RNA sequence: AACGAGGAAUUCCUAGUAAGCGCAAGUCAUCAGCUUGCGUUGAUUACGUCCCUGCCCUUUGUACACAC
């Protein structure tokens, strides 16, 4: 599970 | 705290993202404070670089 | 082995330069520059040691035919070194040159 | 052109203060020999962490440096080098033995390389502190070395650690004591001759960090 | 092998990083425009200068 | 007591545990924390602005706290005793560390 | 009478009772000159209140210092404390005030431990 | 501040006596003719002096360095400083 | 035009240990060796695949792993090679249980297997084997990790069958004049080439054929001696 | 003969702290194969972060503004 904010960036 | 985490290279992509969501106004007014509260925490925090890089598309993006 | 250390203190061998395996006769310091040492040997090579680096000779000064047992420096030139063999034939070197041949 | 007369009588005392001490009231000198002026940290990013601005007489400021996070930086590094000399159970809590070594060590660096001892010690710490250090990753049970950068406080802390350990280990079974081999370290670490302990061991830490990044 | 120094702007909080390693937006010293999100190892604060052996990589999370 | 200037009213009236006098006061610039000091107790009480509970009783002074004030930069606060010692506090975020200056 | 000023100096468990009176310029420690302090490396740790401000200001005064307690080092931090306090409390009494604030700003920028006792009282975490 | 007392001799010397004890602290030597006016600024930082040789010397007083030195034409009889604005006026012989 | 050395009497080259860290040398490390101790009751024995298959079924560790014979096969290969005569290698043993064994180059390991079984069970308890000449300790168990006791300016490689094949003499000749090669050798009869991925900086290959652990030592050693002119 | 600073594992540890050093007393339990005091000399490395291993809390905002 990715930490939030990182998963913004690759999305 | 998770919006300052990204590099500036994604901010230049992030302004092109909101450059596209201005075109679809149904996405805009249905999410109008959240688009507003994210540009104005980024462009505050990433001000010195966005003001110092020169690109005539970025003027055409921000207009 | 030339074993350079401070005077008035016989208990601290400050710097033990393992020079040639042949017995070194003459070890002098340079008159002009106070940190360059020059030793000679029975190995017929004179070695200018920089005592920042006691593990490598700064220059191998050579060409001697037989038993260098004196060398001496000259006051006007810090580069120039008078080196006397035992065969005769006082060699004069320029240490800023290649040095392996005399001048 | 212009003169300031501040001293009016020849200052002589009933208690005789010696000729080398009355001369020492112009500039403050380390061990009454070594000037802190004309001592420049020749590497930027290491100023504000190597502290040689405030001069000192002996390397024994007993002030508190452990309390804040970065209070450890303003220790004048000559003392910060003596503090890392008493690291062994045979040596803990003996500072006057360590200060007597450094005052004997700083003499040696002069006699060999005339420049300054204290310019060499500053130039030693600038060279040996690594620039990229590698860390262990989790990676789900299979650990690979992941290379990152290093904070300039850690660059000083590990630099001072490698010099004194490098001196303490090289003088383990030799006639050369701690005092001379440390001067063999700092002179070689100033040139970065790859014949010292710390310049070697940095050159793995910057080698390994290049291999996987 | 030229080395480019960098000054620290802002340590990053709440990012999920492996312990011991902290994450920092640096600023290039020789040109005050750019930024690169690199990781440190030791203890770091703002307004201190950091040493980069390579400029163009931009460090991501270390899990 | 807190007050509003848009509406002219108390938000909450912060009180201590054992009903102490309060001389002086210090407010977090980011208005989360209100600290106050006494003559009776010499313990720096700390209230949150939202919850009217006292978060913590910062203590360590001999003699009363004269004044209290916050940095506007990094929000460390510094007390001012009558045991001749400034004691600077750092109260935010997992640190809880103290430095006295005599 | 005789103008004197008495100041104290304190490290770990060592006191330092420095009487300072107007005189000729002798500086004694335990009935012995200050050039004969024991640890011999830390002798410049007590020349700090002599050499920081300048050795001229000791030309008219006497510094009688007697110390008990402590060890070898923690007495040297007491005689450097009571000479600094004994000098800077004679200029506010019997010499000029502007001398004192020149001294108190001189010892401060060098090392504040000369003046006020750095008391390392414990802390519980 | 009322701690220093300036004295301008008629041989250039500007002795600065302290005002508690009357003790001597500093002696400035720039002029060679008679000094005819001294002042210290409001901040106790900079100090001026004016001589009959025409030199208007500008001193630092925290440090003892000479900041600069100005020369006018005529000899200078008197000086009135104004400490609120750091302007001072001279009276010349022309 | 060049004079001789003074005394030309040949002498023994200085025997390396972990304590010397400046001298250039080879290091051949046998990783993941099967050297385990088991008690019978009336004595203690080394574990063997061949001598007792049925003991390992109760312990749960399979028969096919526990082979100490390949180690003694390699220890005769390394020690009798001329680079162990000329003083230019030492050999470390990394046991599969985590034990790190330092081997002095001066020892002569008994060439029969059964004496070697009694040699190891003396080692794994008393932690240090001393010679009958008794001048020094010979096989000492040292504190992990191996990256402490290797020389400082080191080069660390792994023999891998999946690695690109290189030539031994070309690889050593591009080392610097003070850098010391260290060869982590997989002594496991079957297993993955990942026993030292956190240690080394590359993997090197020796042949297109699958090799023994014994030959991959001597394939490296007899290339090393030609690369160092022995 | 055991023995050249002690293997795998394992536990404690953040400043007058770790550690080194000696002096003292023997206080109704406890200790003399030692215990507790007292003083001297006295550092390195963190002082961050929840990524892992654990533990814990919350998942009505209720308290009263404004803000979210």
């Amino acid at each position: 599970s990715l930490k939030a904010g990182e998963r913004l960036m690759e999305a | 705290d998770a919006l300052m985490v990204m590099p500036f290279s994604y901010v230049l992509k992030f302004l092109k993202f909101i450059d596209t969501v201005m075109q679809n106004k149904t996405l805009l007014h249905s999410h109008l404070p959240l688009i507003c509260k994210n540009l104005f925490f980024i462009i505050k925090f990433n001000h010195k670089e966005l003001v110092s890089q020169k690109n005539e598309e970025l003027k055409l993006q921000i207009n | 082995l030339v074993s350079v250390y401070d005077s008035y203190n016989p208990r601290t061998i400050l710097l033990s330069i393992n020079a040639s395996t042949h017995p070194t006769h003459v070890t002098k310091f340079h008159t002009q520059d106070n940190k360059i040492l020059a030793t000679a040997s029975d190995d017929r090579v004179t070695r200018l040691w920089d005592i920042s680096n006691a593990y490598e000779p700064q220059l191998e000064l050579t060409g001697a035919t037989d038993y260098v047992r004196t060398l001496s420096f000259i006051p006007a030139a810090p580069h120039l070194v008078a080196t006397g063999s035992y065969d005769g034939l006082i060699r004069l070197y320029d240490t800023r040159s290649s040095g392996s041949t005399p001048i | 052109d212009f003169e300031v007369v501040e001293e009016f009588t020849p200052v002589v005392l009933a208690t005789p203060i010696p000729e080398e001490v009355q001369q020492a009231q112009t500039e403050i000198k380390l061990f009454n020999k070594w000037s802190f002026e004309e001592v420049e940290v020749k590497d930027a990013s290491l100023v504000d962490y190597v502290q040689v601005r405030q001069p000192i007489f002996v390397a024994h400021t007993a002030g508190r440096y452990a309390n804040k996070r970065f209070r450890k930086a303003q220790c004048p590094i000559i003392e910060r080098l003596t503090n890392s000399l008493m690291m062994n159970g045979r040596n803990n809590g003996k500072k006057l033995k360590a200060v007597r070594i450094i005052k004997h060590t700083l003499d040696i660096i002069n006699v060999l390389t005339d420049q300054n001892p204290i310019q060499v010690v500053v130039d030693a710490i600038t060279n040996t502190g690594p620039r990229e250090d590698t860390t262990r990753v989790g990676g789900g049970g299979a650990a690979r070395r992941q290379a990152v950068d290093v904070s300039p406080l850690r660059r000083v802390n590990q630099a001072i650690a490698l010099l004194t350990i490098g001196a303490r280990e090289a003088a383990f079974r030799n006639i050369k004591t701690i005092a001379e081999t440390l001067a063999e370290e700092l002179i070689n670490a100033a040139k970065g001759s790859s014949t010292s302990y710390a310049i070697k061991k940095k050159d793995e830490l910057e080698r390994v960090a290049k291999s996987n990044r | 092998t030229p080395v480019t120094l960098a000054k620290v702007i802002k340590v990053l909080g709440r990012t999920g990083s492996r312990g011991g390693v902290t994450q920092v937006r640096v600023e290039f010293l020789e040109d005050t425009s750019r930024t690169i999100v690199r990781n440190v190892k030791g203890p770091v604060r703002e307004n201190d200068i950091l040493v980069l052996m390579e400029s163009e990589r931009e460090a991501r999370r270390l899990r | 007591r807190a007050w509003d200037l848009i509406r002219y009213r108390n938000f909450r009236t912060f009180t201590g545990t054992e009903r102490i006098q309060f001389n002086c006061l210090a407010v977090d610039p980011s208005g989360e924390v209100v600290c106050a000091g006494s003559l009776d107790n010499f313990d720096i009480h700390v209230w949150s602005v939202q919850t009217g509970q006292l978060l913590d009783a910062l203590s360590g002074h001999e003699g009363p706290v004269s004044c209290l004030s916050f940095s506007q930069e990094n929000s460390v606060l510094a007390s001012a005793s009558w045991d001749k010692t400034i004691r600077i506090w750092s109260i935010f975020g997992r640190s809880q560390q103290v430095e006295p200056i005599e | 009478a005789v103008p004197s000023v008495q100041t104290f100096g304190k490290k770990k468990s060592a006191t330092a009772v420095a009487h300072v009176k107007a005189g000729k310029g002798l500086i004694k420690v335990n009935g012995s000159p200050i050039t004969l302090v024991e640890p011999e490396i830390l002798r410049f740790k007590v020349y700090e209140p002599l050499l920081l401000v300048g050795l001229d200001k000791f030309s008219n005064i006497d510094i009688r210092v007697r110390v008990t307690g402590g060890g070898h080092v923690s007495q040297v931090y007491a005689i450097r404390q009571a000479i600094a306090k004994g000098l800077v409390a004679y200029h506010q009494k019997y010499v000029d005030e502007q001398s004192k604030n020149e001294l108190k700003k001189a010892f401060t920028s060098y090392d504040r431990t000369l003046l006020i006792a750095d008391s390392r009282r414990p802390e519980p975490k | 501040c009322g701690n220093f007392g300036f004295i301008g001799s008629s041989n250039g010397s500007i002795t600065i006596y302290n005002m508690q004890s009357g003790i001597l602290r500093k002696k400035y030597k720039l002029h060679k003719r008679a000094v005819t006016g001294i002042s210290l600024d409001g901040m106790n930082r900079k100090m001026v002096s004016c001589g009959l040789d025409g030199i208007v010397g500008f001193y630092d007083f925290n440090k003892s360095t000479l900041l600069g030195k100005l020369k006018l034409d005529a000899p200078i009889t008197a000086m009135v400083y104004h400490r609120s604005s750091d302007l001072f006026a001279l009276a010349l012989d022309d | 035009q060049k004079a001789l050395p003074a005394s030309l009497v040949p002498q023994a080259p200085p025997v390396l240990t972990s304590k010397d860290k400046i001298t250039k040398r080879m290091i051949v490390v046998l990783a993941m060796a099967s050297l385990e101790t088991h008690k019978i009751s009336d004595k203690y024995v080394l574990l063997n695949c061949d001598d007792h298959q049925g003991l390992l079924k109760k312990m749960g560790r399979d028969i096919s792993e526990a082979r100490p014979d390949i180690t003694h096969q390699c220890l005769l290969t390394l020690l009798d090679s001329p680079i162990n005569k000329a003083g230019k290698l030492q050999v470390y043993i990394q046991t599969s249980r985590g034990i790190l064994i330092e081997v002095n180059p001066t020892v002569r390991i008994p060439r029969t297997f059964k004496r070697f079984s009694g040699l190891m069970v003396q080692l794994l308890h008393k932690l240090s084997i001393r010679s009958v000449n008794s001048e020094e300790k010979l096989l000492k168990v040292i504190k992990n990790p191996i990256t402490d006791h290797l020389p400082t300016k080191c080069r660390k490689v792994t023999l891998s069958f999946d690695a690109p094949v290189i030539r031994v003499q070309d690889y050593i000749e591009k080392l610097d004049d003070d850098e010391s090669i260290c060869v982590f050798v997989g002594a496991m009869a079957r297993g993955k080439d990942n026993f030292a991925d956190e240690y080394v900086d590359e993997k090197v290959g020796l042949s297109n054929y699958p090799l023994s652990a014994s030959v991959a030592c001597s394939k490296f050693c007899h290339g090393a001696e030609d690369a160092w002119n022995i």
